């Protein structure tokens, strides 16, 4: 307990350099203020120093209960083989608990805010903007994964350059507005984050947040079936390609049984994809992008970063 | 929900719809304000204006 | 006594009420920027915060509690050692021309 | 690709703390543009001849559809246009913005360019105080040796104020504002190389902010309040700052009792009436204005603002009282109590600026061990 | 000039909210008022006295001006 205490304090010093992880941790701090979700997985260095064996036995004796847990597998085995071992071993778990031992999760308060950690010494500028998400089980998650996929993602190593389809990626490779960006949709129990991450030189931020927000508002107002169809075909391949190997499959089993309660087969995902068209995307993005109060984060020479009222000003059009 | 939220969902969301409210508001505002304003002025200056006495000289 | 008078004037000015030191206030000038450029990062990065905090106060037209105000005896002259050096260099450049 | 120039109105770096005192720079941009539109619509019905000018104002104020409001949005649109300056200047002196020499020396050149334009503009209605105002005030140049008898007759286009004196003012008047508009864009140009000052006098590169949502709406507010105090006078006290003798047409053979310019010159006039020697009075008059160009050469404190200069604060607000005095003395007649006061105040104006206020910052440096 | 390279800043953090998520008039009377009086007393003794002095010379000069015009 005391050895790993020293190790984890050494890890935080390393994660102080992983600028990417910092931003999301700053991001959740601001979107989800005053709630647990603002916390990090690792927590502050103080609690790492001020911890006890007793604190853990409390944590383990409380949360690790069979009903909240899942065993799952994949590969060259059989279901029936798994049961004979579960009863052999996992029959001994505490399948019960006191009248109010297991907590429940209430919704968490999203809020619109900004955090701007200025550090000019560092050569590049990580940025992350997002909004409130639906949650896991909400069905419009499907449509959004398309919408992000229309925007796609980019690094300076992709050889397509200007000829890419995502007009954001096309512009970025042309004018060298950035080195990298992407599109994420983190899904929590009844909410989530939806937005994007990007890296760029300190003299190039204002150009990105003017094109990025343009594409969002472009979709909220007018998107074509061709590019939606382009996005759909990406979402198909990602699910298929993500499910290649016994490891990511049983991941998909495990969390889906915790998030959704069941697993969804790719046939049903495709069925949900099939109900998408341009009309769906315009509406859903208009619910969750158009004229909302986002969360913003910055780390590095973010001097050029538009102030939140300009960010918020660009979350709508006069059209 | 409240009225303010209903107003936003229908009117202040689309900037096209938004603007038409403002013109529509101006018309009924232009009418309502002028009537109310004149009534106060006349009520203060009752019996001093031309029309208040004009009836005597027709 | 003059020391007591210097002290009263300091509190009368009020840049202690915004947590600033003396040298934070000096007129931006060629001889000064040279001196600022020569500051170390620790002392410099402190100067920037003492300023940016103060501006955030005057925007709100507020001040800090008495516990955080700058004390007269604690008024550090962190910039004069470097500034008096620069002005000496300037007079040599002038004297050398003459 | 004009609108890279609109970055001076949208994406411009500006500090965060600046209070209302800086709005008065923008408001001139409103008064000026406001005043040009009004005075233009007065040109449509004005006549520059002496037999027709005074009536021409009546044509406006009587027969025209809402001609009358325009006269008073425009006359008093000059009065408010000088409340804005004198506070726009006092900022520049109290908060120490005069270190932007290139702007300040142009700030002077805007002031003179204006404060002669109102003089010309006050003639055009062609009443007593209009005429007699111009009769007295042009003769002061006659005090100069070897020139004045020639220059004054030249400006008059004759040997006394008459037709051709009027008609040329109307042309010197209805042009310079278009020259003033140029110098403003110039005046800003040297400001947008340096960025504005703050109450502290400290470099604000760290806590800058954009200009589009923040000061814009602040200027919309400050502009709105300006339109109040203008229209109140137009709609509740239009003859207030005026002078009723103006509403008698010009009679060069009947001198009014009280000759004086309008309120916004009077502190200058009191300085003149103070000195008995005529020519020596003049060089004091012009120097009461041009002294602004001597301020930066009399800067002594190693600080800039006066929020952090107690003694200069007390002297500054004393200067304001000396001005307000001179505004009052000039409006009042010349007798033994007011003569004595007008002398003392005028001496304070030059003394306080040249001697005490520099002397203060020297002392203030000494207390700070400088 | 423009944003981006105006100066150099390091290890400084800013937090801010969305205006749609906070009141525009928080403690407007509750806290704002004593700040004014605090903002007032901090400066008033430096603004008042010359204008206080003005009001006196205004009246005294006015009365003495009147008395001069009356008679022996
Ligand atoms: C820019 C600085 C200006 C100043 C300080 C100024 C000041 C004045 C003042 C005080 C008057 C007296 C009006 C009265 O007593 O009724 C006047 C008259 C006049 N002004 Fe302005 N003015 C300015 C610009 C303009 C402009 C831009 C125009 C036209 C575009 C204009 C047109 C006139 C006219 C035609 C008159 C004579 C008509 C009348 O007074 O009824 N002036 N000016
Ligand atoms: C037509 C007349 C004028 C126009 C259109 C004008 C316009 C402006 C504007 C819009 C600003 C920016 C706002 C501000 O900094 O307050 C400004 C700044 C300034 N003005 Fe003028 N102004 C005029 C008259 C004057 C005069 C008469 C003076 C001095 C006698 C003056 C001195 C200054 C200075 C020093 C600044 C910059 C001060 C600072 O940024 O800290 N201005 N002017
Ligand atoms: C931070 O301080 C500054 C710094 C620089 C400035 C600058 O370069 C300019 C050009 C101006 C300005 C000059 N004239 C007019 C306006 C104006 C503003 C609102 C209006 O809108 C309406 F509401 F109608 F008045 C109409 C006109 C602004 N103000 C500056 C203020």
């Amino acid at each position: 307990i005391e050895k790993e205490r020293d190790v984890i304090l050494q890890e935080l010093q390393e994660n102080d350099t992983s600028m990417r992880d910092v931003v999301f941790n700053y991001l959740h701090a601001t979107a989800f203020q005053g709630t647990p979700l603002a916390q990090s997985v690792e927590g502050p260095s103080e609690n790492v120093r001020k911890l006890s064996r007793a604190d853990l036995t409390e944590y383990l004796s409380r949360h690790y209960k069979a009903p909240r847990m899942v065993l799952a597998a994949a590969g060259g085995l059989e279901h029936r083989q798994l049961l004979d071992l579960a009863q052999k071993h996992f029959s001994g778990l505490s399948g019960t608990y006191d009248e109010d031992a297991v907590p429940t999760l209430s919704p968490c308060r999203f809020t619109g805010s900004q955090i701007c950690h200025r550090e000019d010494g560092l050569p590049l500028a990580h940025v992350a903007i997002a909004v409130e998400g639906p949650g896991w089980a909400h069905p419009d998650n499907v449509a959004l994964q398309v919408a992000n996929a229309i925007i796609g993602h980019y690094d300076c190593t992709y050889g397509g350059g200007a000829h890419l389809s995502s007009p954001l990626a096309s512009i970025a490779a042309t004018n060298k507005l950035c080195q990298s960006f992407q599109t994420f949709n983190i899904c929590y129990a009844d909410t989530g984050l939806l937005g994007a991450h990007f890296v760029c030189d300190h003299m190039s931020i204002d150009d990105m947040m003017f094109v990025l927000q343009g594409q969002w508002m472009r979709l909220c107002t007018s998107a074509t079936e061709s590019e939606v169809l382009r996005g759909k075909n990406l979402l198909r391949n990602a699910l298929v390609s993500h499910l290649d190997g016994t490891t990511p499959v049983c991941e998909d089993i495990g969390r889906s049984l915790l998030t959704y309660g069941r697993r969804i087969p790719l046939a049903e995902w495709e069925s949900r994809i099939a109900e998408v068209d341009a009309r769906v995307v315009r509406e859903v993005c208009s619910k969750y992008f158009y004229d909302q109060c986002p969360a913003v984060a910055g780390f590095g020479p973010i001097e050029q970063l538009p102030d939140y009222n300009r960010i918020r000003s660009g979350m709508f059009w006069l059209r | 929900p409240t009225l303010t939220a209903r107003l936003y969902s229908l009117l202040f969301r689309r900037t096209s719809t938004f603007a038409l409210t403002i013109v529509v508001g101006a018309l009924f505002f232009e009418r309502a304000f002028d009537q109310g304003a004149d009534a106060i002025y006349e009520h203060i200056n009752e019996g001093k204006l031309w029309k208040h006495i004009k009836h005597k000289y027709e | 006594w003059l020391e007591g008078i210097r002290k009263w004037y300091y509190n009368a000015a009020g840049f202690n009420k915004l947590g600033l030191m003396r040298d934070d206030t000096i007129h931006e000038n060629d001889d000064v920027k040279e001196a600022i450029r020569r500051l170390p990062e620790n002392l410099y990065d402190d100067r920037v915060f003492r300023i940016k905090r103060a501006l955030d106060l005057s925007m709100r037209q507020q001040i800090l509690p008495k516990e955080q105000w700058t004390k007269y005896e604690e008024d550090k002259s962190y910039l004069e050692p470097y500034l008096k050096e620069v002005i000496r260099e300037r007079k040599e450049r002038e004297e050398w021309a003459k | 690709l004009m609108k890279i120039v609109n970055n001076a109105f949208i994406d411009l770096p500006a500090p965060s703390n600046i209070s209302s005192w800086w709005n008065f720079g923008s408001l001139l941009g409103i008064c000026l543009i406001l005043q040009i539109l009004t005075g233009l619509f007065l040109a449509m019905h004005y006549t520059s001849d002496t037999t027709t000018a005074f009536s021409s104002v009546t044509h406006i104020c009587r027969d025209v559809n809402y001609g009358w409001i325009i006269r008073y949005m425009h006359a008093n649109g000059a009065s408010m246009f000088f409340i804005c300056l004198y506070m726009h200047v006092g900022r520049g002196l109290y908060y120490g913005s005069y270190t932007f020499l290139e702007t300040w020396n142009i700030g002077v050149i805007l002031l003179l360019t204006v404060m002669a334009t109102a003089f010309m503009g006050y003639v055009l209605p062609w009443g007593q105080m209009s005429f007699w105002g111009a009769t007295v005030i042009t003769n002061l140049l006659s005090a100069i040796p070897y020139i004045g008898t020639n220059l004054v007759e030249w400006i008059w286009g004759g040997f006394s104020v008459d037709k051709a004196t009027l008609t040329r003012f109307f042309a010197f008047h209805f042009i310079l504002p278009f020259i003033i508009m140029a110098i403003a864009m110039v005046h800003l140009l040297f400001l947008h190389e340096t960025g504005s000052n703050n109450p502290t006098g400290i470099s604000s590169d760290v806590d800058k902010i954009p200009f589009h949502p923040y000061y814009t709406i602040k200027d919309i507010l400050g502009a709105l309040l300006l339109i109040l105090a203008l229209m109140l006078l137009v709609l509740f006290a239009p003859d207030l700052l005026g002078d009723p003798d103006n509403y008698t047409p010009a009679n060069p053979l009947n001198t009014p009792p009280h000759i004086k310019p309008e309120w916004y010159f009077l502190f200058a006039y009191a300085i003149l009436r103070s000195i008995p020697n005529k020519l020596g009075g003049v060089l004091a008059l012009a120097f009461s204005i041009l002294i602004l160009a001597l301020i930066p050469l009399l800067h002594t404190s190693k600080q800039r603002s006066m929020m952090f200069r107690p003694l200069s604060q007390c002297l500054f607000w004393a200067l304001v009282a000396d001005l307000l005095t001179l505004t009052w003395i000039g409006g009042q007649p010349v007798e033994h109590p007011y003569i004595t006061i007008g002398q003392l105040a005028s001496v304070l104006y030059f003394l306080l600026i040249l001697v005490l206020m520099p002397t203060a910052g020297t002392i203030e440096n000494k207390l700070l061990k400088w | 000039r423009q944003f981006g390279h105006l100066t150099r800043v390091r290890h400084v953090i800013t937090y801010s909210l969305s205006p749609f998520e906070q009141r525009a008039f928080p403690h407007y009377f509750s806290k704002g008022i004593p700040n004014v009086l605090r903002r007032t007393r901090a400066c008033i003794l430096r603004v008042a006295p010359p204008f206080v002095a003005f009001y006196l010379v205004y009246t005294w000069g006015t009365q003495e001006f009147e008395k001069s015009k009356r008679k022996n």
